[PDB]
This record gives C-alpha cells, structure tokens and sequence, in this order.
C-alpha cells in the first residue's frame, strides 16, 4: 500500500538473494586463500563480480524508494547503506582510471624492491626481506640503509599516481552530498534518528582531538623513557632534549615499539613470562590450543564453536602440497558457515592471537540471526575491539596458571606487573599518536586545506610536533613518505586502529567490574564469570541494527567515547615513569634535526 | 495383513519442495511406530496432543503423511500456533492439530558440491494459508498498485525462491527432511491400529 509495505518486501527479498551469491563470494576467496593456484583465481574472479554487479544492480532500484516517507529505523538504515552508489556515480571514462590507479598501486607495494647500489644484480623486497632489517639490526647505518632506500623508490612511483587519486575520490564524495572525501570515511560513526543519541559526522574530529589530549601525559613520559635508555646505545646519534629517528622506531614506519622492547625492558634480571618451553614440553599442537580457546567463551556463557567449523576449518599449512597466505583472518561466509585460517606455530604469540581470530568468531556468531544488511560491526571500531579484549585475558599471569601453562609457584612483585605494561604501553600507546597524526594528515589533505606543495612540508611538521619524531635524511616534494604504507596506498580507511583501543579499554574496565574483581585492572581474568559474558553478549549480538552509541551505552555505561579507562589501566606504569623521569627532560622541541648542526 | 509402507515415505530418495509438499494417504494398514521411536536416528521427534505411547495401541481411520524439506532452523516454525514464512506462506498446521512431527539431518544426501538448486519456498504470497492448504500457483506477487503483467520489474517479484544447500553450509541450515503426521476420526471405521 505504502513505500513501507514496498520497502520491506524488496529489503526481504534482497536478503535471500544476497546470501546464496555472497557465500559464493567468499567461499572462492577462501579455495583462492587456502589453495593457490591459477584456477582458483578465475573461480575468484568471476564470483567476486557476480557481487560486484549484484550490488550495483540493486542499488539502482533501491534508490527509487526515498528515505523520507520510511518512520521505521531497522528498514531506514538497511536502504541507507544499499542506496549509497559509491564509486558508479563517476563518470564510464573516470571509472577505470580510479580502479586503474587503484590496481597500480596495489602491485607497486608489493613488488617494490630496494637494491643496494654495491651489487645492483640483487635486491630485496619489504617482506620479510626490509621487515626483518629494521627490527633485529642494532646498526645505525644499516637501519637507515632499509629507511631511506624503501621511501626512495617506492616514493617516487606512488606520489604521481596519488595526486590524481586525490582529485578522483573528492567528485565521488562531492557527488555524494558530502563536504570532502574525508568526510565519506567519517560516515561510518554518524547516527541520526534518535533524540539524544545523535552524533554527527563532524563531532568525530572534536572528540578525537579532545580525547588525544589525555593521552599525552602518558606518552610523553612513554617517549622520554624509550628516549633514555636508547641513548646509551646510540650517544652520538640521538640528541637527548630531541626527537627520535624515525629508524630507530622498531621497524620501517614506527608503527608499533613492540620491537623495542628488548632494550627498552625496565628489568633485564627478572624473567620474562614465557608459555613457549611450557608448551613444548607438553608437546600440545593445534587442536589442543583451540580447545583451550573454545574453553574459554564457554566459561563467559558464549556458545562453543560448531560441529562444521573443526572439519571445514584448515587451522595448519598443509605442508608443501599447496601454498596459502599466514596472515590471520576469521572469515564469516554466512549461513552459519565460520572459518579461522592460521598458520599454527608454537608460540606464547600465537595462543595469545588464537583468542583473537577467535574472538571475531565469537562476534559474528551473535548477530548471525541478524538481516544482512545489519551484520556488520556495530561501528568499524568494535568488531577489531572485540577481538583484542580477549587477548588481553589470556595474556594475564592469572589465565596462564588456570589452564597449567605456567607453574604456580611463580612469584609476581612490583618489577613483574612493571615489565609486563611496558610491553603493552608500546603496542597499545606507541601507535595512538601514529594513528592520529596519519588520519589529521589525511583529513586535511582531502578537505583541501593543505596545498598539493605543502604535503611533505606539513607531513614531518606533524611528525616533530605530535609524535616527536624527527626524519634522519630530509626528503623534498619529490618522494612521497606516508604512500609506501600499506594502509595509505591500499585505500583502506585507517582511523579503525585508534578506536579500537579507545573501546578495548572501556569494555576492559566495565566487564572487570562486572564480574567483582579486587585490585588493579591489568590483572584481570574474565574467565568463569557469568556476569561479564551477559553484559557483553547485549551488544554482541545488536550488530549495527543499532546505532553504536546505543549500543556502547548498554555494556559501558556512556554515550560517549572517553579514554578515562586507559589512564586506569596504565595508571602502575604511569606512577612508575614519573620517578623514573625526574632526571631526564620531558617534552621534545621541532626546530632540531639530524642534519643541521 | 501389510505393514504401512513408512519405507517408501522416509527412505525415499527425492522428497517435495516445501511449496510442493506432497501429500500420502495411508489407510488399511497396520502401522509399528515403536521402530520409529526407537529408531534414534531422528533429530527431532515431537508429537501434539497425543502420546507416542498411547498412539501405539490406538485406532485412527486416516493418517496422512505430509514430507517436505526446509531448513534447520524453520523446523521450530512447524507446529500449531507459528508464524514465519514456511508457517504462513508454505506448510500451515491448524491450532488444534493432532498429529506428530519428526525431522532427520539430511545433509549427506540433499545438499551436494555448489548447491542444489531444485529445492524452492515461497518466499511471498498475498495472505496467509489456510491450514493444510497447497498452492503452486507461480503467479508474479504484486507488491505495489504497479501492475505485473507476468513480467518481473519494479515492486513484481517472482514467489518461488530456492534453497542454496552446500554441505559445508552451518548446522542449522543444512537441510532437515520434515515429515509431518496427521490423525483425524471421522464417520468411517478405522482401519489402522497398533
Ligand atoms: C589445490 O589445487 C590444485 C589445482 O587447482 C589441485 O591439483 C590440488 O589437488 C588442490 N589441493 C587440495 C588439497 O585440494
Ligand atoms: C521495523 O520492521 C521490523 C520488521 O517488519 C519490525 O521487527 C520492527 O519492530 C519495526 N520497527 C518499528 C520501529 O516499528
Ligand atoms: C558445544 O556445546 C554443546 C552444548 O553446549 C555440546 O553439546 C557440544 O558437545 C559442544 N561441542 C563439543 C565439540 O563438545
Ligand atoms: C575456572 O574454574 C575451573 C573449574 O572450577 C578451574 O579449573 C579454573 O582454574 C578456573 N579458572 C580461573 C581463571 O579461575
Ligand atoms: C529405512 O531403511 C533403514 C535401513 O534398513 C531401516 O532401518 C528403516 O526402518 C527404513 N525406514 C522405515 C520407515 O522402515
Ligand atoms: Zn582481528
């Protein structure tokens, strides 16, 4: 009778057709992933443009029915996120040159090679090949070496290839009614429709900058300690009341210090918690270590894994008969089908990400009852977060000892608690400021507000001022530094990274509390709490039916994102850097560099 | 003296689509439900308004045998009293309903590699089903006042849509093959008894 009667019978019968072609789609990227070959990719390809032009097929009808006269949200947002056209409103001619750019940036990644000037008959590729340098080299040259010649040549190919891509993607976002391109990324966390609950696409930037400003009272203290002790390995090339080179990081772009933590340790004396020596000598493998892991959601209440998920899952490489990539994903394929894809090693590592491509099993499984269209993280942000709270549940000295990993006697103290943050201060902390000084770049780029000649100008002005980081060689407008990254050049939005631990945090401190725990946070264990799998399990199972602010209200207690859960997690580190830190200069000033002297 | 040919209703190797779902008059016979029961080889096995342990000695004049295939977890929406879309628009049982339900796993035999399209629902209709009501009709569903003319289109959808079955597929969807039983007494005598 109405549009509503219309909409809820064409929004049904695009469920029922999306899942027999979507699980087509998947499942041919999965015989691609786990079985390399040249028939696979065919088998790839033509199942991935069956979707591709099954959603461009129904977004033409989709948009005959205007929003307007809809008052029912669930059916409003699911023809919300259908009606976007993306990338079809371009013009045929213009269409190509932005897959074109797309698909000629991807190979230059990945087949960008260095080669030494010495011995130009062989090079090497960034991984494992540069990946390996940075991290394990102590050398000041050699880490500058793999710095300058990655950004050298890759930078060079990229940059003229990114500045047509900036002005492609800006009359996709402008023809979408949106401010910039920028703002199109922004779009995943607007809510509209509900009093009260409205967040606007442009509160993001207000709230992230508020939120960044907390933060630095524990990164610059974070900074001047790794800062300090790096300097007695390095006396002549790092200046004290300076920034750190970028080379010097941990790895190529600096993104996560977990690599600095053999020289960073607060005590080299106490021993390190290790499972790996445990474990070996238990001889476990791979199935022993999932069933720990599906022990483990049980003792929350979440439900087990199924009975087609242990056959159908390849959690080995399956020797040398066919090759397959290691990179951890947890595939939903719908209809109830999950699959976890893992190279197993026997690692303290690997059990601690196996909860993790668990965790996102956990979540998919709770919306799976949802329409299609509304599965889906609540926000971008969520559905990595969940996946990370996990981890850091198994990685407790508490956990360990429950399931026997480590030996009961072992004996926790102040130097213990101290050695373990740090770890986590480098992983969790040393990539927010990274994060957010490479989403502002972004974000003023696409807006317009930096000219196409101030780009590496503003770059490493952001890198002194927000990260305190200084380059070791200066680069002109020639190269271009942040495209070699894979997030840059891969057009995949990286604002999810700084989210998901402003999230991870906050569902750490209202899970804790509810399941009664005594004493500080970094040592809590969910394990065997009823209590925290039901709060949990509410949002899990919402999806993005509902809007994300809505939903954060439900486990957390807030409408807003707030990072007053980290400073309580890191609140040991903190009280501990501050004494360690009277003796040296906290705060770093932009005016000096390594080359000028 | 014949046993009542549940063989060729069960083991049968093709059974309806659920739109389809063939119906099977069974009468002067004897029937041994205990073999069924006992069997344990049946997922779900409920039966409404009357024992499985009465029902074995017993006398009922008319038993229909109503088979058809749905998946896993519209199984639940089988019985008197649901609603969905196999409950309003394909298989509908009356409130008042007598009969027994049984459902097995047929996963290793309907689906096979890159589905099995064959097995189709109705996915729309104009009203709700009557109990016990089969409709085939083909006919294009009108969601609009835009007229169809038996062409799809803008707000005309075609009813039938089918089941992708892929024997990987999760558990609850995999394809159950639900036989539904129904027991009636009317002004005939009863030929069927324990
Ligand atoms: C992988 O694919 C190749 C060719 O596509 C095939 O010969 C081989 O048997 C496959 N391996 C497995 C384990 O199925
Ligand atoms: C929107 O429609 C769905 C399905 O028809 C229904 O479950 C939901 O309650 C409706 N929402 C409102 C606000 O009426
Ligand atoms: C998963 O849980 C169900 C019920 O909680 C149980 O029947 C099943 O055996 C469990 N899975 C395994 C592999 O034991
Ligand atoms: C959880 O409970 C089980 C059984 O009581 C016990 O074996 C295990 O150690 C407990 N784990 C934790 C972390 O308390
Ligand atoms: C179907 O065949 C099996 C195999 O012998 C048998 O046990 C079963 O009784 C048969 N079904 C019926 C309804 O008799
Ligand atoms: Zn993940």
């Amino acid at each position: 009778s109405t549009i509503e009667e219309q909409a809820k019978t064409f929004l049904d019968k695009f469920n029922h057709e999306a899942e027999d072609l979507f699980y087509q789609s998947s499942l041919a990227s999965w015989n691609y992933n786990t079985n390399i070959t040249e028939e696979n990719v065919q088998n790839m390809n033509n199942a991935g443009d069956k979707w591709s032009a099954f959603l461009k097929e129904q977004s033409t009808l989709a948009q005959m029915y205007p929003l307007q006269e809809i008052q029912n949200l669930t059916v409003k947002l699911q023809l919300q996120a259908l009606q976007q056209n993306g990338s079809s409103v371009l013009s045929e001619d213009k269409s190509k040159r932005l897959n074109t750019i797309l698909n000629t940036m991807s190979t230059i990644y990945s087949t960008g090679k260095v080669c030494n000037p010495d011995n130009p008959q062989e090079c090497l590729l960034l991984e494992p090949g540069l990946n390996e340098i940075m991290a394990n080299s102590l050398d000041y040259n050699e880490r500058l070496w793999a710095w300058e010649s990655w950004r050298s040549e890759v930078g060079k190919q990229l940059r003229p290839l990114y500045e047509e891509y900036v002005v492609l993607k800006n009359e996709m976002a402008r023809a979408n009614h949106y401010e910039d391109y920028g703002d199109y990324w922004r779009g995943d966390y607007e809510v509209n429709g509900v009093d009260g609950y409205d967040y606007s696409r442009g509160q993001l930037i207000e709230d992230v900058e508020h939120t960044f400003e907390e933060i630095k009272p524990l990164y610059e203290h974070l900074h001047a300690y790794v800062r300090a002790k790096l300097m007695n390995a390095y006396p002549s090339y790092i200046s004290p009341i300076g920034c750190l080179p970028a080379h010097l990081l941990g790895d190529m772009w600096g993104r996560f210090w977990t690599n600095l933590y053999s020289l960073t340790v607060p005590f080299g004396q106490k021993p390190n918690i290790d499972v790996t020596d445990a474990m070996v000598d238990q001889a476990w493998d791979a199935q022993r270590i999932f069933k720990e892991a599906e022990k483990f959601f049980v003792s929350v209440g979440l439900p087990n894994m199924t009975q087609g998920f242990w056959e159908n899952s390849m959690l080995t490489d399956p020797g040398n008969v066919q090759k397959a990539v290691c990179h951890p994903t947890a595939w939903d394929l719908g209809k109830g089908d999950f699959r976890i894809l893992m190279c197993t090693k026997v690692t303290m590592d690997d059990f601690l990400t196996a909860h993790h491509e668990m965790g996102h099993i956990q979540y998919d499984m709770a919306y799976a009852a949802q329409p299609f269209l509304l599965r889906n993280g609540a926000n971008e942000g969520f559905h990595e977060a969940v996946g990370e709270i996990m981890s850091l549940s198994a990685a407790t000295p508490k956990h360990l000892k429950s399931i026997g990993l480590l030996s009961p006697d072992f004996q926790e103290d102040n130097e213990t608690e101290i050695n373990f943050l740090l770890k986590q201060a480098l992983t969790i902390v040393g990539t927010l400021p990274f994060t957010y000084m490479l989403e502002k770049w972004r974000w003023m780029v696409f807006k317009g507000e930096i000219p196409k000649d101030q780009w590496m100008k503003k770059w490493w002005e952001m890198k002194r001022e927000i990260v305190g980081v200084v380059e070791p060689v200066p680069h002109d407008e020639t190269y271009c530094d942040p495209a070699s990254l894979f997030h840059v050049s891969n057009d995949y939005s990286f604002i999810r990274y700084y989210t998901r631990t402003l999230y991870q945090f906050q569902f750490q401190e209202a899970l804790c509390q509810a399941a009664k725990h005594e004493g500080p946070l970094h040592k809590c264990d969910i394990s065997n709490s009823t209590e925290a799998g039901q709060k949990l399990f509410n949002m899990l199972r919402l999806g993005k039916s509902e809007p994300w602010t809505l939903a954060l209200e439900n486990v957390v207690g807030a409408k807003n994102m707030n990072v007053r859960p980290l400073l309580n997690y890191f609140e040991p580190l903190f009280t501990w850097l501050k004494d360690q830190n009277k003796n040296s200069f906290v705060g770093w000033s932009t005016d000096w560099s390594p080359y000028a002297d | 003296t014949n046993l009542c040919p549940f063989g060729e209703v069960f083991n049968a190797t093709r059974f309806a689509s659920v739109y389809a779902w063939n119906r099977k008059r069974i009468s002067n016979c004897v029937a041994d439900y205990s073999v069924l029961y006992n069997s344990a080889s049946f997922s779900t096995f409920k039966c409404y308004g009357v024992s499985p342990t009465k029902l074995n000695d017993l006398c009922f004049t008319n038993v229909y045998a109503d088979s058809f295939v749905i998946r896993g977890d519209e199984v639940r929406q089988i019985a008197p009293g649901q609603t969905g879309k196999i409950a309003d628009y394909n298989y509908k049982l009356p409130d008042d309903f007598t009969g027994c339900v049984i459902a097995w796993n047929s996963n290793n035999l309907d689906s096979k590699v890159g589905g099995n399209y064959n097995y189709r629902y109705r996915l729309f209709r104009k009203s709700n089903l009557k109990p016990f009501e089969r409709d085939i009709s083909t006919e294009i569903y009108q969601a609009g006042s835009t007229p169809c003319n038996g062409v799809q289109g803008f707000n005309c959808y075609f009813p039938l849509q089918s089941y992708g079955f892929q024997p990987t597929n999760g558990v609850g969807y995999q394809p159950y093959r639900v036989v539904v039983l129904s027991f009636e007494l009317l002004h005939a005598p009863a030929t069927v008894c324990g």
